[PDB]
């Protein structure tokens, strides 16, 4: 849950 | 991954 890869932001579930 | 929780930065 964040920045960078899976929820958030940048890569897969996100911006 | 990366910043935020779970592992990088943050929690």
């Amino acid at each position: 849950v964040g920045a960078x890869a899976x929820v958030x932001w940048x890569w897969x579930w996100x911006w | 991954a990366x910043v935020x929780w779970x592992w990088x930065w943050x929690w």
